[PDB]
C-alpha cells in the first residue's frame, strides 16, 4: 500500500519478510520504521528486527566473500591468471555490496539510533552494533581503509565496554555479547590471540561469579553467549 | 572461520 | 565468451548467488547458437533456475499460510498487506518461469538432437509450467496445467522409446509427472500408478547398473518410493 | 510439503 505509514505497519511488513526469508526487503521495511520513529527510540522488538535484518543480509555476503576469496587464493597458487582476474572482479562486486550494507546500518546508528539511546542497555546495544559493522568492513578492506575500520571498531567497542561495565550486570546478554564480539575483534582482526582469550575468559569469569543474578528471562540468552565464549577459548587454545 | 560471534 | 560465463556461473554457485548464476547461464545459452549445451552447462542452467525458483516457492508457501491465519483472526488490514506481498512474490515467480520457458521454447528444445536432451528439456518445460500451476488461478492455472501435461506426455513418449528405464532423466520425469498428478490434477490413483510402473520398470533391469550409474538411479528411485509410501497411505 | 520432486 502506497499509503502504508508508521512503525506498526512497517514492523508487520518486516515480520513477513523475515518469515519469507527475504531479508533485503526486511532491511528496507526496518529502515522505514527508523524513519518513522526518527528522534524517538526504537522499541526492543524493533531494534531486534532491525538487527536480524542486517545480520542476515550481511551474513550472506560475508559467506560468499569467504568462499570466493578462498577460490581466488587457490587459483592464484595454480597460476591461472585469467581465472584470478575474473574472481577478483567478482569479489570486488561482493565488496561493493558489503560496503553498502555496512554503510546503510552505520548511517542509521550514527545519525539516529545512538544519539537517541537513553538507557545503558540501549547505548551498549547500538555501540556494539556500530563496532560489529565496522568489524565486517575490516574483514575485507585493505590499506588505510582497513586501519580506519579497525579504529572505528575499537572505539565503538571500548566506549560500549565502559558503559556496560558500569551499568549492566556481568550476566546481561548485551554485555556478554559485546565481550564475545570484542574478543573476536582481537583474535580475527588484530591477530592478538592472547588479548582475545584474556577478554573472553574475564567476561566468562565475571558472569560465572554472579551466575545467580541472571534470572529465568535473560538466563537462556546469557548461557548461549557464555557457551560461545567457552567454545572460542577452547579453539583459540587448541 | 574458527570463531563464533554473538547471535 | 561461452567458457568465461560458464566459469562465472560456477563461481556464483559456490557463492550461492543464484540470481547471478541464472544471468551467467543465460549468457552461455545465447553464446551457443544451434549447438546443444554440454551436460555440464545443462546442469548448471537447471541448478541456477531450480534454486532461484525454489526460494520464491518456499516464500510463497509461508506467506500463503500466514495469509490464511490472519484471515481466521479477522485482521483484514494484515490480510490486505499480506496479499500485496504475496502478489509481489507471484510476479517474481511468474517472471522466473517466463525466462526459462522462453529459453526452452526458442533455443534448447529446438536444438536438442538426442533423446537424452529432448526428454530433459521437455521435462524442464513441464516443470516450470507446473510451478506456474502451483500458484496461478483461473485461466492462467488451466493454461499451465494443460502445457505441463503436454510437455510431460511428449517427454514420456520419447523417454519410453529411447532411454533405459533406469536413466535418471526418465526416472526424474516419472517422478515429476507423478507429483503433477498428485498435487496439480488431484489424481492420486494415477499419480501412484505412474510412480509404481516407473519404479517396477527400473528395478527390473537394476542389475546392469555399475557404480557411478547406480547411485544416480537409486537416488531417484528412493524418492519414488517415499512418495508412494505416503500416497498409498493417503 | 508431503511430496518430493526430482533434484
Ligand atoms: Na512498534
Ligand atoms: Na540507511
Ligand atoms: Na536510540
Amino acid at each position: 500500500g502506497a499509503m502504508a505509514s508508521g512503525r506498526e505497519e512497517f514492523v508487520y511488513m518486516a515480520k513477513l519478510a523475515e518469515q519469507a526469508e527475504r531479508y533485503e526487503e526486511m532491511v528496507e521495511f526496518m529502515e522505514k520504521v527508523s524513519a518513522a520513529v526518527d528522534g524517538d527510540e526504537l522499541t526492543v522488538e524493533e531494534r531486534n528486527l532491525l538487527s536480524v535484518a542486517y545480520k542476515n543480509v550481511i551474513g550472506a555476503r560475508r559467506a560468499s566473500w569467504r568462499i570466493i576469496s578462498s577460490i581466488e587464493q587457490k587459483e592464484e597458487s595454480r597460476g591461472n591468471d585469467d581465472h584470478v582476474t575474473a574472481i577478483r572482479e567478482y569479489r570486488s562486486k561482493i565488496e561493493t555490496e558489503l560496503s553498502g550494507i555496512c554503510d546503510g546500518i552505520l548511517k542509521l546508528l550514527d545519525s539516529r539510533l545512538i544519539p537517541a539511546a537513553a538507557s545503558g542497555d540501549s547505548k551498549v546495544f547500538y555501540l556494539k552494533m556500530k563496532g560489529d559493522y565496522h568489524r565486517y568492513l575490516a574483514e575485507f578492506k585493505t590499506g588505510q581503509e582497513r586501519k580506519d575500520a579497525a579504529e572505528h571498531t575499537l572505539a565503538a567497542y571500548k566506549s560500549a565496554q565502559d558503559i556496560a561495565n558500569a551499568e549492566l550486570a556481568p550476566t546481561h546478554p548485551i554485555r556478554l555479547g559485546l565481550a564475545l564480539n570484542f574478543s573476536v575483534f582481537y583474535y580475527e582482526i588484530l591477530n592478538s590471540p592472547d588479548r582475545a582469550c584474556n577478554l573472553a575468559k574475564q567476561a566468562f569469569d565475571e558472569a560465572i561469579a554472579e551466575l545467580d543474578t541472571l534470572g529465568e528471562e535473560s538466563y537462556k540468552d546469557s548461557t548461549l553467549i557464555m557457551q560461545l565464549l567457552r567454545d572460542n577459548l577452547t579453539l583459540w587454545t587448541s | 572461520r574458527i570463531s563464533n560471534s554473538a547471535p
